[PDB]
């Protein structure tokens, strides 16, 4: 329940943010972490290593995009000076 | 090698000479040309031998060559006689095309050459398959070609109407394309002599025809859905107009002989009141319509209108009377509607650089030899006895008044109409006072090449005029096979 | 006409000619020449491989086929009762 | 983040102008043949 | 039959809903500082607008089926026409009021006739090779099947037409049918 | 074989910084994924609908092994972008094949060849190049949730590091940023959709998830709704990945802002390899019976987004004037196309889905490597037109507009022709390879009733159709905007080239002026079998046709 709540958060980070790009990195987090938790709780109750298997592959991968997309953005920000959307 | 493989063989060997040439001789483009001409003498020789060997009372597809080798999407060609003169009046056409712009080009020679023989290609490719699908492809497969032929070679208004022609084109015959891939889904094939073998259910046959109808309605053209053929007609350069109006007008009429008479004949009985009254109002409103029309082409474009209302009713009249005056009067209109292009965009055109008729008057004074040629063939469009035009027009309205009535008189007022829009123009071009004041340098009279491509095309209607039986020997047994209906006492013999 | 060695030394002769005509290169310069029988060398060999895939795919089909009628005949058979 | 020059609906107003397309009243072009005397 | 009030309601309601969504998103999107009010200010015509079409559309098509006593695709291409014509009737002008409701009513008939697999289409559940051989092979049929559907005469006179055609003419015009006899002899 | 050419490839890679290798290392990654393919075509010797890999978390069929080899043929095709030099030098008198393999040409290449182009000096771009096939091939022998969710990631990484790798573009990093930003947003919906698969059901394996929708479609306690509702979540993100609408906003900014030979790989690999295995996932999960599981089926988000494709794709492309825009929203409309026959999962609309994929991968490539293949071109000519000398990044986009393409004709007649039958193949003009395609989609869609989308896909094709006239009319109706440069020949401006022997030995001299710089023979006889394979496809349509025939006849083997 908590977790679907959380990503309700992550959710509402796109909604209420036109101009914070930093922000929709951030949100990404919050939904990936939501779901990972959704997944660990579940496997707790179907006594499954899987599901954390499952969920340390996605820590793992959340961890390598996460590093992509700071790079991505310091060759933005390099060129431009900003991350702010003019709007 | 087949001689009909052989028909759509050498246009082919002539674009690969043309585009070789220069690596062998900078080339003149008189060479061009001429390879061009002697291309298509060739192919009207070949089609002149077919016609020879073509038997007149025979049900089966003459001519074919053996494949055995099935793929999915196999070219198989043969000939009857409901083909065979659509096949002759291309081989006829093309050659007379070709001179027709002997001078006009200057510019892009080769590339009209090209597109030129290309379009031979198709079109005759049209006329010799012998699968439902195939007819479709080669149907549509001249549109880029026509696309860049009026965009590299037409008038200042070229662009609005390569677009116009394009699109009305492929919108009508992707309705036409779904009515025939739910007959290849439901019989196996296309192939027309199984495809005919089978009956399809009366809702059936009424979707289809409607599919199909839309198609030949956009292209017969229907008053209405004629915007494309006022721009693409008068907008292309003159081989193009001659192509466009003698042998692309006439892919809906033989279209009509393969795709509804004999399958759906049903939906075509129960429908006729709808074709006719189609039918009898763009024979009214084309004919009043061209009768105020100020673009000589425009108008001599807008003449095909009405003339092809009137063998659209014909084929529909399941009569043998119609359906032969309708292939007889799409050839016939194939000849004059030649010459009246050539006298306008060629003859005229050339000669003052428009096209508007307030600025011709009195030419006969000093083109006696144009304003004969130009006579006869406002005879012919008014359907004048002795002219292949008269004789189609008579049988091709017999059947449509025998068929129903009302539409019947009503197709016969274009009688007095088409007469009306012809002999007017006639006049206010060759007669109708003194040459006119607008011109400041005196005009010289038909060329011989002029003269030459004229009396062709009236030596054709004319001789066919006189004696149409060498083109109606070869219909009365394949025209006998499309006809629906039977005879209270001699149906059923036992 | 769908010969697959004809066409496929034909496709293989089209192929060097508009590429020739790409390159705004002239068609046929004598020392040049050997192209010619080298793409459509390279052209018939494509269509003698594809013979032998066209045998394979007819094979395999016409046993698909067997198959199907082979299903609906048990299946119909197992209907009389 | 993009250019004007290629995502502006600002160049696409210039490459095709609403006024390419003629839109007049029967106060200017009663016979609407485009106000010829 | 059917409530049409009730059933217009849902129809104002379910398509309103996805306008006021879209009223949000024009909100949210806003530039200048309008508050979370704008949604019933600057958009509530839009939303007003889904609610009214959604519930002209639903109500006719029922209203429709009760007049006709009958459900088939003539319903929706009538609902889709008053449909089409609410739309139309914001913007004020009588062609696009006539427009809008001649493409809504198509495209709605078309897809009813049809039957759109947007939401699945209708399974036959039988053998669909028999159907196709069927319809392959059925090259023959019986002539009173044909003459249901073309009827007699316009060149179609099966055997017997001449005795039923008298019979016909007696009926309705009271004379005798007798050609003369074309010999003097006879 | 990919992954130990990717760890050879890096290691050779580490261990040197010089940009002169960056030419030498895309060539290697051709000879590489040769081998590839051929140890793949080994591998089709069996028939099956499949065989569970390494632990059952792969599998293998003959449809994956197919996709395999396309995936690399088409690979190899856009490497050589990458491994030859746009330009050449060509001469009569160095045209012999005693010429080209015993004796030499020296001459000033540099500038003439583009010695050192950007597109040229990129060490890694064949080596992350290879990593976005890696994605891509394994997401197609996937059989796992989790082998899911690595795959797509894989694949999706690789493609916004290749939209950035140009780093010192600012349209390059800007068009990065946005495929990341958005593209990270459709992996949560993937990994939320396989989440809530795994949830429900207790199991990540796809073979356990069949298993359990075939049981639930019979005709109380654990109703499944789970699998159509997760799956309808899982393909939103797939369909953000191909984009098809409405999620394809991203795409006509991401391509025209990344360079066009970037542009080329970026938006052809990526929809082959999500399409092919939703072709999958479509059939296994599609309920027979009419029960209340098929009224909420997952697919009328493939059938409602094929719809809006077809829309949005034919209609916003009528007033882009941007070649690249255009070129984006093409490509929507056919995934429209494409997404039509994935819906309807009949053998006719699944072996029209099988041709249609690959008959467009192959003439979205002829258009783009034409359009490549008409910058390079151009480096002979000026022009004077303000507009063009406002342009962002010509380098990396050297046509940007279709004005640019005005008079092509004139300036090179049969290239301009090849792009007039790849756009005819677009539109579907018979006898093309393309409106074969159409056609096919057609036929299944109407055979199985939907006559609806039959009829809006003939509508919006007139729509589709004048945006790819407006392109052909610019190239044709109009004189050119471009001139010959006149200090390339001006009849003194020549440069010198020396024919060497096999022992470096003097054998002639000539002297060679701007007429003699050709376009490379891998770009123009890649465009000149590509054109002929769409111009003369009724001729050869046998074998390529039966090949999907087969594969489908598999797929649904009872
Ligand atoms: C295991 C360790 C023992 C072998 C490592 C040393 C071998 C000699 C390499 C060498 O040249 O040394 C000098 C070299 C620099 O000398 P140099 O004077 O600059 O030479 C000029 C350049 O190197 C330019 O010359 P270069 O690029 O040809 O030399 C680099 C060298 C690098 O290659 C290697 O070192 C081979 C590594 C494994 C053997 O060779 C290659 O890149 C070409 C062959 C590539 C083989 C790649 C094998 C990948 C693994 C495939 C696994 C699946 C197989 C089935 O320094 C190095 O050691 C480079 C290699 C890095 C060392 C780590 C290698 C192990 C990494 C983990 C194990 C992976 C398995
Ligand atoms: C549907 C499928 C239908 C298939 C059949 C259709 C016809 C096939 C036509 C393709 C023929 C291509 C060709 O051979 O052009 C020769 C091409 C002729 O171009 P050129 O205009 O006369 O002069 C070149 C320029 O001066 C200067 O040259 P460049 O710098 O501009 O280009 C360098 C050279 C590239 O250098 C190469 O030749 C690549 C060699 C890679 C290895 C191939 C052999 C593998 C075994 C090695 C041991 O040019 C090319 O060969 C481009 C080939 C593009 C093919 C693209 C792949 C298909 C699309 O290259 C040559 O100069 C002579 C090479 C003679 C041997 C070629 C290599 C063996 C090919 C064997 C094929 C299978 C047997
Ligand atoms: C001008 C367009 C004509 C295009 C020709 C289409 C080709 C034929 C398809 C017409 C169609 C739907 C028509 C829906 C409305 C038509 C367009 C609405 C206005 C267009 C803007 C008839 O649809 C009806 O066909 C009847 C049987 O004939 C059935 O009874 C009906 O239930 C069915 O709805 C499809 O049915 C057809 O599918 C084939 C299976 O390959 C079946 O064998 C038949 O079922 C056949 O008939
Ligand atoms: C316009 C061109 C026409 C179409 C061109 C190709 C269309 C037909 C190709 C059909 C094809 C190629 C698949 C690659 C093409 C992928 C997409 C291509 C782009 C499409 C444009 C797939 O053939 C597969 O088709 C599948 C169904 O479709 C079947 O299931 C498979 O069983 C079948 O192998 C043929 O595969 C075959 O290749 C030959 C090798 O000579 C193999 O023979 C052997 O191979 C080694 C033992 O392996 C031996 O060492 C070798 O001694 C021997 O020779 C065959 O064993 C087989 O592998
Ligand atoms: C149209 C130009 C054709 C070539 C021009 C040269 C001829 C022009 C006509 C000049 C007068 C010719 C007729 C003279 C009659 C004198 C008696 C006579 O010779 O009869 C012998 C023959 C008739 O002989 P017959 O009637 O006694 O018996 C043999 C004919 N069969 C057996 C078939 C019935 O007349 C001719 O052959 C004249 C043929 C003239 C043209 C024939 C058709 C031309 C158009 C072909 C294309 C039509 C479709 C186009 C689309
Ligand atoms: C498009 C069709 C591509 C078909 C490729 C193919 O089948 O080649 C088979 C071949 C199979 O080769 P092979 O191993 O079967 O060679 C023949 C073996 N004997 C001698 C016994 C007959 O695959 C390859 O060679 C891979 C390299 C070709 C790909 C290069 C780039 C393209
Ligand atoms: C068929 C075999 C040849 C038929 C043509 C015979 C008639 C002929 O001789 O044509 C000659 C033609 C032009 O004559 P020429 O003297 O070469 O030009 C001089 C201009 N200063 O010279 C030519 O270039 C005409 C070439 C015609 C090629 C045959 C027709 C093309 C279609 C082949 C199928
Ligand atoms: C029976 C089945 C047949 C199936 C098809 C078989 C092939 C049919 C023909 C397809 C295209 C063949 C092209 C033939 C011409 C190629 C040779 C050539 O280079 O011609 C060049 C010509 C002039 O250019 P050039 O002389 O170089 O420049 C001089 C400037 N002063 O420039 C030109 O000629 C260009 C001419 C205009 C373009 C051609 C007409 C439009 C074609 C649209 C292409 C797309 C549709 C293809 C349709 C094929 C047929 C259905
Ligand atoms: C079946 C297809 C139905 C038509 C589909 C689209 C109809 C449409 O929306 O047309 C709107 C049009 C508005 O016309 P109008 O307001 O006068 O603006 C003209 C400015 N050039 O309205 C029209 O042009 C036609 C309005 C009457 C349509 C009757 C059918």
């Amino acid at each position: 329940n908590i977790t679907l709540i959380l990503f309700l958060i992550g959710i509402l980070g796109f909604v209420l943010n036109r101009k914070n790009i930093i922000l929709m990195l951030i949100s990404i987090e919050i939904m990936l972490l939501s779901i990972t938790f959704l997944i660990l709780l579940s496997s707790l109750n179907m006594d499954d290593i899987i599901g954390q298997t499952y969920a340390i592959y996605i820590i793992v991968v959340a961890g390598a995009e996460s590093a992509i997309g700071l790079g991505i953005l310091v060759a933005f920000y390099r060129l431009r000076g900003s991350i702010a959307i003019e709007y | 090698m087949s001689l009909l493989y052989v028909l759509l063989i050498i246009p082919i060997i002539g674009i690969f000479l043309i585009s070789t040439i220069d690596s062998f001789y900078f080339f003149n483009v008189s060479y061009y040309k001429k390879i061009a001409l002697i291309t298509t003498i060739l192919n009207l020789i070949v089609s002149l031998i077919i016609y020879i060997l073509f038997d007149f009372s025979n049900n089966q597809f003459q001519f074919i060559q053996e494949n055995l080798d099935l793929s999915f999407y196999d070219i198989y060609l043969g000939v009857d006689g409901v083909s065979i003169y659509f096949v002759l009046l291309t081989t006829i056409i093309m050659p007379i095309a070709l001179v027709s712009n002997w001078n006009s080009i200057t510019n892009n020679i080769k590339s009209y050459l090209i597109i030129m023989l290309l379009l031979e290609t198709l079109l005759l490719a049209v006329f010799l398959v012998l699968d439902v699908l195939l007819f479709y492809i080669f149907f549509e497969s001249i549109l880029p070609p026509l696309f860049i032929l009026i965009g590299l070679f037409g008038s200042s208004n070229k662009v609005r109407a390569s677009f116009y022609i394009f699109l009305y084109t492929l919108l009508g015959s992707l309705f036409l394309l779904l009515s025939i891939l739910t007959m290849s889904s439901i019989v196996g094939t296309t192939y027309f002599d199984v495809l005919l073998k089978s009956s399809f259910e009366y809702t059936t046959q009424l979707f289809l025809f409607f599919g199909i109808f839309i198609a030949f309605a956009v292209k017969t053209p229907v008053w209405g859905l004629n915007s494309w053929l006022l721009r693409a007609h008068v907008e292309s350069p003159l081989g193009g107009s001659i192509v466009l109006a003698a042998i692309v007008l006439k892919l809906s009429l033989y279209g009509v002989f393969r795709l509804i008479l004999p399958i759906l004949p049903q939906a075509s009985l129960n429908l006729t009141y709808i074709v006719y009254a189609i039918g009898a109002i763009t024979v009214l409103y084309a004919s009043f319509s061209t009768l105020r029309t100020v673009d000589v082409k425009e108008l001599i474009a807008y003449s095909s209108v009405a003339h092809a209302a009137i063998y659209l009713m014909g084929v529909f009249s399941n009569t043998i009377q119609g359906l032969e005056g309708a292939i007889l009067l799409g050839l016939a209109h194939g000849f004059v509607s030649s010459g009246l292009f050539i006298c306008a965009g060629g003859i005229l055109y050339d000669r003052t650089g428009t096209r508007l008729i307030y600025f011709f008057r009195g030419l006969t004074q000093i083109m006696p030899l144009f304003s004969l040629f130009f006579f006869i063939l406002c005879l012919g469009n008014a359907g004048t006895p002795l002219t292949l035009n008269f004789v189609g027009e008579f049988m091709s309205l017999y059947g449509t008044l025998e068929r129903l009535p009302i539409a019947g008189m009503l197709a016969s007022t274009s009688i007095i109409f088409s007469a009306a829009y012809s002999i007017y123009m006639y006049n206010r071009i060759a007669f109708g006072g003194s040459v006119s004041l607008y011109f400041i340098d005196c005009f010289r009279d038909l060329t011989k090449r002029e003269f030459f491509i004229l009396f062709t095309l009236v030596s054709f209607t004319v001789i066919l005029g006189i004696y149409p039986s060498f083109v109606l020997d070869g219909l009365h047994y394949n025209i006998s096979s499309v006809v629906y209906g039977i005879e209270p006492n001699a149906s059923y013999l036992t | 006409m769908v010969n697959r060695i004809l066409f496929w030394t034909g496709f293989g002769l089209a192929v060097r000619f508009w590429q020739l005509g790409i390159e705004m290169r002239p068609f046929f310069n004598r020392k040049s020449l050997w192209a010619y029988p080298l793409f459509g060398g390279v052209g018939a060999s494509f269509g003698y491989w594809l013979q032998s895939i066209d045998e394979k795919q007819t094979k395999m089909l016409e046993e698909r086929k067997q198959a199907i009628l082979e299903k609906r005949a048990r299946r119909a058979q197992r209907q009389a009762e | 983040f993009l250019p004007e020059a290629m995502v502006g609906r600002s160049k696409i107003d210039e490459k095709y102008p609403d006024s390419d397309y003629p839109t007049l009243t029967d106060k200017e072009d009663p016979d609407m043949n485009g106000g010829y005397i | 039959p059917k409530d049409a009030v009730h059933l217009g309601l849902k129809g104002a309601a379910v398509v309103g809903g996805i306008g006021l969504l879209f009223a949000a998103v024009r909100t949210s999107l806003a530039r200048k500082n309008v508050g979370p009010w704008a949604i019933f200010t600057r958009n509530g015509k839009l939303a007003a607008t889904f609610a009214a079409v959604g519930g002209a559309y639903d109500f006719t098509r029922a209203a429709a089926a009760n007049l006709r006593e009958k459900e088939d695709w003539v319903n929706n291409g009538i609902g889709g026409l008053f449909a089409g014509a609410t739309m139309g009737l914001t913007t004020g002008r009588i062609p696009r009021v006539l427009g809008f409701a001649a493409l809504t009513g198509v495209v709605l008939a078309t897809a009813e006739y049809a039957g759109s697999g947007l939401r699945g289409v209708f399974k036959r559940d039988v053998d669909e090779y028999e159907r196709k051989e069927f319809l392959r092979k059925n090259r023959r049929r019986p002539i009173e099947e044909t003459l249901a559907e073309i009827g007699e005469g316009r060149g179609i006179k099966p055997p017997g037409y001449y005795e039923r055609r008298a019979q016909r003419l007696k009926e309705k015009y009271g004379v005798d049918i007798n050609p003369v006899c074309a010999d003097p002899d006879q | 074989m990919i992954m130990i050419s990717i760890l050879s490839l890096l290691l050779s890679t580490s261990v040197t910084l010089r940009r002169d290798m960056s030419i030498l290392f895309n060539r290697i990654s051709i000879i590489a994924l040769a081998y590839c393919i051929l140890h793949d075509t080994m591998s089709l010797s069996f028939i099956s609908k499949g065989i569970g890999l390494h632990g059952g978390l792969l599998h293998i069929t003959n449809l994956t092994q197919i996709f395999h080899i396309f995936i690399f043929i088409i690979s190899i095709l856009i490497l050589q972008l990458t491994s030859f030099y746009p330009r050449k030098v060509w001469i009569p008198e160095y045209s012999s094949l005693k010429d080209i393999f015993f004796n030499k040409i020296l001459y000033y290449r540099t500038k003439i060849i583009n010695k050192m182009g950007e597109h040229m000096k990129i060490i890694e771009y064949p080596l992350i190049l290879l990593f976005v096939i890696s994605g891509a091939v394994f997401l197609i022998s996937t059989n796992d949730l989790v082998s899911i969710f690595l795959s797509i990631e894989l694949q999706s990484y690789g493609l916004y590091l290749l939209s950035t790798i140009y780093r010192n573009s600012e349209l390059s990093t800007t068009g990065g940023l946005i495929y990341f930003l958005l593209g990270g947003l459709s992996s949560c919906f993937i990994l939320l959709g396989t989440s809530l698969l795994y949830v429900n059901s207790g199991t990540t394996s796809l073979d356990g998830l069949y298993i359990l929708n075939s049981i639930s479609d019979v005709n109380s306690w654990y109703k499944p709704y789970y699998l159509n509702f997760s799956l309808l979540i899982f393909s939103i993100g797939f369909l953000f990945k191909v984009s098809a609408a409405p999620f394809h906003f991203w795409s006509p900014d991401v391509y025209d802002a990344i360079p066009t030979i970037v542009t080329t790989f970026v938006a052809i690999i990526a929809k082959i390899s999500i399409f092919i295995f939703l072709l999958e996932l479509v059939y296994y999960t599609n309920s027979n019976a009419n029960s209340y599981l098929s009224e909420f089926s997952w697919t009328y988000a493939l059938l409602i987004s094929s719809l809006l494709s077809l829309i949005i794709g034919t209609v916003v492309g009528l007033t882009q004037f941007r070649i690249k825009r255009l070129l984006a929203y093409s490509t929507i409309s056919h995934v429209g196309f494409i997404l039509l026959a994935l819906s309807v999962s009949s053998i006719e609309s699944t072996q029209a889905f099988i041709f249609y994929l690959i008959q467009y991968s192959i003439s979205n490539l002829n258009a783009f490597f034409i359009l490549i293949t008409i910058g390079f071109s151009l480096y002979g000519y000026v022009t004077n037109n303000k507009e063009y000398k406002s342009l962002l990044d010509k380098n990396n986009s050297p046509i940007q507009l279709i004005s640019q393409l005005k008079g092509y004709f004139y300036i090179n007649p049969l290239l301009s022709l090849s792009l007039a039958i790849t756009i005819f193949s677009f539109v579907g003009v018979p006898p093309l390879v393309g409106f074969f395609a159409k056609q096919m989609v057609l036929s299944a869609a109407l055979d199985n009733g939907y006559i609806f989308l039959s009829l809006i896909a003939i509508i919006t094709s007139v729509i589709g159709a004048v945006y790819y006239l407006n392109v052909i009319k610019e190239i044709f109706f109009y004189s050119p905007e471009h001139e010959v440069n006149p200090v390339l020949n001006e009849s003194d401006s020549n440069f010198s080239l020396r024919i060497l022997n096999e022992k470096n030995v003097l054998i002639r001299s000539v002297l060679l002026k701007g007429r003699n710089i050709f376009i490379s023979s891998p770009f123009s006889i890649t465009i000149s079998i590509i054109t002929n394979v769409i111009l003369l496809f009724i001729f050869m349509n046998k074998e390529w046709l039966s090949m999907g025939t087969i594969l489908v006849q598999i797929l649904f083997s009872a």
